[PDB]
RNA sequence: CUGAAAGCAUCUAAGCGGGAAACUUGCCUCAAGAUGAGAUCUCACUGGGAACUUGAUUCCCCUGAAGGGCCGUCGAAGAC
RNA sequence: UGUCGGCUCAUCACAUCCUGGGGCUGAAGCCGGUCCCAAGGGUAUGGCUGUUCGCCAUUUAAAGUGGUACGCGAGCUGGG
RNA sequence: AGGGAAACAACCCAGACCGCCAGCUAAGGUCCCAAAGUUGUGGUUAAGUGGUAAACGAUGUGGGAAGGCUUAGACAGCUA
C-alpha cells in the first residue's frame, strides 16, 4: 500500500475563463496560481503538472488599491552598464495590459522547469473575447 | 520615406555652375523599377509595396521565385526589395522611375559600406596609441586596460574592442538632388554615398525635412 | 522661497497650509515670507 | 503531502483542513492522515461520509 | 458646514432636470449646464434647491459644500454671465479683438494670437482693456489667467496685462 | 482656475490647466533561439508489399522531386 | 594579495562646473548673490618639479566633487 | 546535530542508540512561492507607515478631563 502518485499521461485538464474587471491584482492572481498548480485537486502531487487551463479576458480593467496606480514601479536590467529601466502601473496598462497579470502570477509560481510549464497554461487577453471557443471554457468566479 | 527607387553606385564626379563653383556629385543609375506585390491591411497588416529591378538569367531563378514573378507579369530581376508606404496606391505590374524626385528635394541614401576586414582599436574606435619610444615594450598599438580590480571583476558588456569594421548598412541623411536625367535614368546627388562602385543603393525622401 | 526644516508664521498675514503633504507658509503681504518643508 | 490532499478534498465538500481535524477529533474518528489522503483520491464516497460526520459535530 | 445649510434660491426664469445623480440647468443667455455628483451628496428637488450628505464622513461633509458652490455658480451663469476685466499698462501695449482671435502686442517681436474656446467671447471697448464674458466661472477665469501669463505685471512700473481689480506690489530701484 | 472642510481665505480635500537638455516616442542600427520560435507570395512530391508488441510501429523492393551542398573561375567579401 | 606618479582604457553617484527650468533679492537694464528641480551631453594647453597638489602664462560656455584594491604593471613605463 | 531567525559557530526552542509512508506539541507560524484560519468580535492607520534614523516644525486623525464667550445675539465676513 503505497501513496498514490499522479501520472503525467492520464491527468484531466479543464478550461476556465475569468473576468478581471474590478478585481484586485494580487487577490485575483492567488486564485489563478492555485488552479494553475492543481492544489484544488485531491490528486495533487508536487512533481507533475496537474492543474487547469485559465483564460483571462478583461486584462486592462484590473485595478490596485491606494496610490499604487502611480507609485507601483516595475524594474528590469538590460545587461549593459547603467541599463536599469523602469515603468509604473499607469504606463504599463497603456503599453501592455497583459504584462501586468502575467508578471503577478509568474512570481507566485515555482522557479524551475515545472514552474515554467505551469505558466504556459495561462492565456491573457484585453478584449471581451478570446480565441478559445473550441475548447469551451467555463466561467470561474475569483 | 515611404517610397523610393533602387539604383547602382556608378562613381563620383563634379559639375561646374556658371558662377564657377564645383559641386561634388555621386552618379546613381536607376534602372526602372517594377512592382511585384502590393501589401494591404487585410492581408499582411502593414501597408507596403514590393519592387524588383535589374535582370537575371533563367537558369538562376528557381521554380519558387519564377512563379512569384509570374503572378504579376514582371520578368525576374536581381534582388527583391520592399518599401513601407504610408498611404498610396499601386497595382502589381507598375513602373517606378526617377520621376518622383525633383531638383532640390533632399533625400536619404542607404547602402552597404565598404568592408574593412578585421580592424584594430585605433582604426575602428579612434583610440590613441601609446608611446613609440621612451621605453615602451611591444605595446604601441595595443588597447590598454579593459576594466577595474575586484569591483566589477568582469569586463562590462559593450566594451570597445577590435574586429570587423563592417560592411553594414548606413544611411546618409539630407542629400540634395542636383540633376534628374530622365531619359538616361540617372540621379545626381551632392555628396558621398555609402558603398563601392556597383553596389545597390536605396533612395528615399528625407525623413527629417526642415533644414 | 526659503526651504527650512522648521517653518512658521513671520507676521500677521502668513498662513499655514498643507499642500500635497507639504507644510507651506504663504504671505499675502510680503513675498519674502514664503517657506517650504518643515 | 497527505495534508495537502485532505485539504483539497475537504474543500470539495465545503470545509477546510483545520476545521475537519477539529470535527473528527471532537466526535470520534482516529484515522491517520495516510488513510484519509488515500480515501480522498480513490474512495471519494467514503471520504464524503467521513466529512459529513465531522461537519455534523458542529465543528 | 454653514454653506451647505443655505439653499440656492433659483430665480424666476430657470429650468432644472434631475436624472438621479445627474443635474442640468436651463436658462436664458445660455443653457446646457452639465455635472455629475459624487454618490455621497444629495440634491433634493422642490421649489427650492437644498443639499445634504449621506455619511457622517469628513470628506463627505466637505463635498456637501463644494457642490452647493458649484450649483450656485451654474444658476447664476445661465442667468447673469460671468466676466473678468483685464487692463494693459505700458507704452505700445495694445490689443484688438477679431471674432474668436485676440491679437496682443506686449513688447515681443511679433503680436501673439490667442484662440478663445467655445462659450466665452472677448471684446475690447478700448485698445488697453479686455473683457472676457462667459457663462461658467471656471472657463472665464482659466482663459483670463492664460492671457495674463503672456506678460505678468512688472513690480517696478506695473507694465503688463493685469486684473482690473488687482493690487500690484510696487517698489523702487535702489540706485 | 474653480472650490469647500473652517460664512473668510485657500493650486486640493472632489474636479480642470500650463511646465525643463531628465523619462516614453520621434532619427540610425540589430532584432521571432520573442522555445511566446510570428506573418505573406510562390514552388515540389498523388507506388507496392509484408511482420506485428495491430498504429505518430517496424522491415523490404521501386522511387528520390522543389531545392541544398561538394567541385571549379573569382570578388572593393574575407584570418579559416 | 606587487604600495607613488605618468600613459592607454574606462564605469558609477550627485553634495551640478557649463548648457536647461524656476522662487527670493539690499533684482531699473547688462552683469550678479542665494535657494529649489535637473546626471542628456560636455568639461584646457604649457613653464617648474619624480611629483598628486601648488604657483605662474595664455585660453574656454565651463576647465565639477567623489567611489571603483587612494579603478587600471598575467595593458605599457620606472622618474620617486 | 535537529526546527526557527531569508541565507547567518556564540540568539530562541530542544539535547540525535537504530528502524517505521503512525500520533501530540515547543519556538515560530497559517494569501502564493511553501505545511497549516483570505477565521470570528470591537477599534486605529492612508503614510506601502508596516518594511531604518534625532533636535525641531505643522489647522493630519481618534480618545479624555476641564475651561473663556454665547438668542441681554458669541467667532469669522460686510456697512459707520
Ligand atoms: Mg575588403
Ligand atoms: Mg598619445
Ligand atoms: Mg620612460
Ligand atoms: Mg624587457
Ligand atoms: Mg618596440
Ligand atoms: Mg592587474
Ligand atoms: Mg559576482
Ligand atoms: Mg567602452
Ligand atoms: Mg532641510
Ligand atoms: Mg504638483
Ligand atoms: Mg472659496
Ligand atoms: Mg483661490
Ligand atoms: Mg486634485
Ligand atoms: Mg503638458
Ligand atoms: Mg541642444
Ligand atoms: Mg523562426
Ligand atoms: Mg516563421
Ligand atoms: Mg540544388
Ligand atoms: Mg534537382
Ligand atoms: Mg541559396
Ligand atoms: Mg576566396
Ligand atoms: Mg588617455
Ligand atoms: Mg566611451
Ligand atoms: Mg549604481
Ligand atoms: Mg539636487
Ligand atoms: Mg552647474
Ligand atoms: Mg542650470
Ligand atoms: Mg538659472
Ligand atoms: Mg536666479
Ligand atoms: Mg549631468
Ligand atoms: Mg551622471
Ligand atoms: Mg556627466
Ligand atoms: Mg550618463
Ligand atoms: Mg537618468
Ligand atoms: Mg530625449
Ligand atoms: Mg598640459
Ligand atoms: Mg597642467
Ligand atoms: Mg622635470
Ligand atoms: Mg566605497
Ligand atoms: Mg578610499
Ligand atoms: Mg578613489
Ligand atoms: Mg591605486
Ligand atoms: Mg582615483
Ligand atoms: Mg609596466
Ligand atoms: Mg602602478
Ligand atoms: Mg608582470
Ligand atoms: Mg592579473
Ligand atoms: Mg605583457
Ligand atoms: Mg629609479
Ligand atoms: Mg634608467
Ligand atoms: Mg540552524
Ligand atoms: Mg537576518
Ligand atoms: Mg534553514
Ligand atoms: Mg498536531
Ligand atoms: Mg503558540
Ligand atoms: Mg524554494
Ligand atoms: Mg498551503
Ligand atoms: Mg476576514
Ligand atoms: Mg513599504
Ligand atoms: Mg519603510
Ligand atoms: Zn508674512
Amino acid at each position: 500500500m503505497k501513496t498514490y502518485t499522479a501520472k503525467p499521461e492520464t491527468v484531466q485538464r479543464d478550461w476556465f475563463v475569468v473576468d478581471a474587471a474590478g478585481q484586485t491584482l494580487g487577490r485575483l492572481a492567488t486564485e489563478i496560481a492555485r488552479r494553475l498548480r492543481g492544489k484544488h485537486k485531491p490528486e495533487y502531487t508536487p512533481h507533475v503538472d496537474t492543474g487547469d487551463y485559465i483564460v483571462v479576458i478583461n486584462a486592462e480593467q484590473v485595478r490596485v488599491t491606494g496610490a499604487k496606480t502611480t507609485d507601483k514601479m516595475y524594474y528590469h536590467h538590460s545587461g549593459f552598464p547603467g541599463g536599469i529601466k523602469s515603468i509604473n502601473f499607469e504606463k504599463l496598462i497603456a503599453k501592455a495590459p497583459e504584462r501586468v497579470i502575467e508578471t503577478a502570477v509568474k512570481g507566485m509560481l515555482p522557479k524551475n522547469p515545472l514552474g515554467r510549464d505551469m505558466y504556459r497554461k495561462l492565456k491573457v487577453y484585453k478584449g471581451a473575447s478570446h480565441p478559445h471557443t473550441a475548447q469551451q471554457p467555463q466561467e470561474l468566479k475569483i | 520615406m515611404t517610397i523610393g527607387v533602387v539604383g547602382r553606385k556608378c562613381g563620383m564626379t563634379r559639375i561646374f555652375t556658371e558662377e564657377g563653383v564645383s559641386i561634388p556629385v555621386t552618379v546613381i543609375e536607376v534602372e526602372p523599377n517594377r512592382v511585384t506585390q502590393f501589401k494591404t491591411e487585410e492581408t499582411d497588416g502593414y501597408r507596403a509595396v514590393q519592387v524588383t529591378a535589374g535582370e537575371r538569367r533563367a537558369s538562376r531563378v528557381t521554380k519558387a521565385q519564377a512563379g512569384h514573378f509570374a503572378k504579376a507579369n514582371v520578368a525576374a530581376g536581381r534582388g527583391v526589395w520592399e518599401f513601407r508606404l504610408g498611404e498610396e496606391q499601386y497595382a502589381a505590374g507598375d513602373q517606378i522611375t526617377v520621376d518622383l524626385f525633383q531638383a532640390g528635394q533632399m533625400v536619404d541614401v542607404t547602402g552597404e559600406s565598404k568592408g574593412k576586414g578585421f580592424a584594430g582599436t585605433i582604426k575602428r574606435w579612434n583610440f590613441r596609441g601609446q608611446d613609440n619610444t621612451h621605453g615602451n615594450s611591444v605595446s604601441h598599438r595595443v588597447p590598454g586596460s579593459i576594466g577595474q580590480c575586484q569591483t566589477p571583476g568582469r569586463v562590462f558588456k559593450g566594451k570597445k574592442m577590435s574586429g570587423h569594421l563592417g560592411a553594414e548598412r548606413v544611411t546618409v541623411q539630407s542629400l540634395e538632388i542636383v540633376r534628374v536625367d530622365a531619359e538616361r535614368n540617372l540621379l545626381l546627388v551632392k555628396g558621398a554615398v555609402p558603398g563601392a562602385t556597383g553596389g545597390d543603393v536605396i533612395v528615399r525622401p528625407a525623413a527629417k525635412a526642415r533644414g | 522661497m526659503k526651504v527650512r526644516a522648521s517653518v512658521k508664521k513671520l507676521c500677521r498675514n502668513c498662513k499655514i497650509i498643507r499642500r500635497d503633504g507639504i507644510v507651506r507658509v504663504i504671505c499675502s503681504a510680503e513675498p519674502r515670507h514664503k517657506q517650504r518643508q518643515g | 503531502l497527505w495534508i495537502a490532499r485532505i485539504n483539497a478534498g475537504a474543500r470539495q465538500n465545503g470545509l477546510s483542513y483545520s476545521r475537519l481535524i477539529a470535527g473528527l477529533k471532537k466526535a470520534a474518528i482516529e484515522i491517520d492522515r495516510k488513510v484519509l489522503a488515500d480515501l480522498a483520491v480513490n474512495e471519494k464516497a467514503a471520504f464524503t461520509a467521513i466529512v459529513e460526520k465531522a461537519k455534523a459535530s458542529l465543528a | 458646514s454653514r454653506v451647505a445649510k443655505n439653499p440656492v434660491k433659483l430665480p424666476a426664469g430657470v429650468e432644472i432636470k434631475l436624472a438621479g445623480q445627474q443635474l442640468s440647468i436651463k436658462g436664458a443667455k445660455g443653457a446646457l449646464e452639465l455635472k455629475v455628483h459624487p454618490s455621497v451628496e444629495v440634491i433634493q428637488d422642490s421649489g427650492e434647491l437644498r443639499f445634504a450628505a449621506r455619511n457622517g464622513d469628513q470628506q463627505t461633509r466637505a463635498m456637501a459644500g463644494t457642490t452647493r458652490a458649484l450649483v450656485n455658480n451654474m444658476v447664476v451663469g445661465v442667468s447673469q454671465g460671468f466676466e473678468r476685466k483685464l487692463q494693459l499698462v505700458g507704452v505700445g501695449y495694445k490689443a484688438q479683438a477679431k471674432g474668436q482671435v485676440l491679437s496682443l502686442s506686449l513688447g515681443f517681436s511679433h503680436p501673439v494670437d490667442y484662440e478663445l474656446p467655445a462659450g466665452i467671447v472677448a471684446e475690447t471697448p478700448s485698445q488697453t482693456d479686455i473683457l472676457i464674458k462667459g457663462i461658467d466661472k471656471q472657463l472665464v477665469g482659466q482663459v483670463a489667467a492664460e492671457i495674463r501669463d503672456f506678460r505678468p505685471p512688472e513690480p517696478y512700473k506695473g507694465k503688463g496685462v493685469r486684473y482690473a481689480d488687482e493690487v500690484v506690489r510696487r517698489k523702487e530701484a535702489k540706485k
